[PDB]
């Protein structure tokens, strides 16, 4: 499922602004 | 109504923008309690004022590592913006100042945690729900847009519930008054606009890409565009092609089409009829505007809480020591803060 993907992905705590 | 509001509103911003507050407190009349949150840039502690007893979220930016990031008139964009706006949905600045080390934007403190959390813990809010939280972002940009002003940053991390369960919009650090094209590099990965990754002029039609990067993201638990690193997603966006989950309404997979629009001339909230073709489409026809403007409408939660400073709905953090050096860094650079 979309969401397995989402919750085993290395992006689901919080994020921060990117620069540059 | 809405019109002479926000001719009334222009008129208010405008004299604080030309005549920004300055110098308005001092690091020594607070009590610094615990760090509410971090991002690239700033530092954000709990504080209490030692005069009235107040709490408020003091956000802590170290000169020298705004310079190093290339924040310099991003930060003076920040604070001169923050101080000047007037919203029911915006965070408010009480107080700003800054030392040899360091500037500090003293906000109000908002208890309810950032929506980021609800949301992750959750899984997903129930289309009621996001509705809810989404119509405060839209009338939030349209009050924003009409000051000639582009927010940037629009992201769960960056929006805080209050005590009514009513959205703060915090974080103005992108935050940019400009009439015509810009062209920096800047947001967060899931959130940017395929015109921004791809280098081009861009305009505010960017915070409402992100405004449908927001709703799907409330809806369906996880980001229209997710991967692993940076560069991946930024691929993903490009190109474009978004899929919707299963238990998505009609109403809001058309709604979000139209949002989630790489052609510019099709993206609602650029088009000849402004945000209302976001405010009448089907999605939010159960919405009451003014009701919503008016704080009026129950919300979907109240946070819990214990008591004034209470902090239980943010995260733990790492504390860092507040340095002031003996002596004066980057004076030049944020003369103006
Ligand atoms: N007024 C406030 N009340 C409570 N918490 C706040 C407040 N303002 C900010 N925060 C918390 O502090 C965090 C960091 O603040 P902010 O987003 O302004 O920093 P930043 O360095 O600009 O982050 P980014 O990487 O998103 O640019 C927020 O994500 C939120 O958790
Ligand atoms: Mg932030
Ligand atoms: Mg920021």
């Amino acid at each position: 499922t979309t969401y397995a993907d989402f919750i085993a992905s290395g992006r689901t705590g919080r994020r921060n602004a990117i620069h540059d | 109504g809405v019109k002479e509001f926000l001719a009334k509103a222009k008129e208010d911003f405008l004299k604080k923008w030309e005549s920004p507050a300055q110098n308005t407190a001092h690091l020594d009349q607070f009590e610094r309690i615990k760090t509410l949150g971090t991002g690239s840039f700033g530092r954000v502690m709990l504080v209490k004022h030692k005069e009235t007893g107040n709490h408020y979220a003091m956000k802590i930016l170290d000169k020298q590592k705004v310079v190093k990031l290339k924040q310099i008139e991003h930060t003076l964009n920040e604070k001169r913006i923050l101080q000047a706006v007037n919203f029911p949905f915006l965070v408010k600045l009480e107080f700003s100042f800054k030392d040899n080390s360091n500037l500090y934007m003293v906000m109000e403190y908002v208890p309810g945690g950032e929506m980021f959390s609800h949301l992750r813990r959750i899984g997903r809010f129930s289309e009621p729900h996001a509705r809810f939280y989404a119509a405060q972002i839209v009338l939030t940009f349209e009050y924003l847009h009409s000051l000639d002003l582009i927010y940037r940053d629009l992201k769960p991390e960056n929006l805080l519930i209050d005590q009514q369960g009513y959205i703060q919009v915090t974080d103005f650090g992108f935050a940019k008054r400009v009439k015509g094209r810009t062209w920096t590099l800047c947001g967060t990965p899931e959130y940017l606009a395929p015109e921004i990754i791809l280098s081009k002029g861009y305009n505010k039609a960017v915070d409402w890409w992100a405004l449908g990067v927001l709703i799907y993201e409330m809806a369906a638990g996880y980001p229209p565009f997710f991967a692993d690193q940076p560069i991946q997603i930024y691929e993903k966006i490009v190109s474009g092609k978004v899929r919707f989950p299963s238990h998505f309404s009609s109403d809001l997979k058309d709604l979000l089409r139209n949002l989630l629009q790489v052609d510019l001339t099709k993206r609602f909230g650029n088009l000849k009829n402004g945000v209302n073709d976001i405010k009448n489409h089907k999605w939010f026809a159960t919405t009451d505007w003014i009701a919503i403007y008016q704080r009026k409408v129950e919300a979907p939660f109240i946070p819990k809480f214990k008591g004034p400073g209470d902090t239980s709905n943010f995260d733990d953090y790492e504390e860092e020591e507040i340095r002031v050096s003996i002596n004066e860094k980057c004076g030049k650079e944020f003369s103006e803060f």
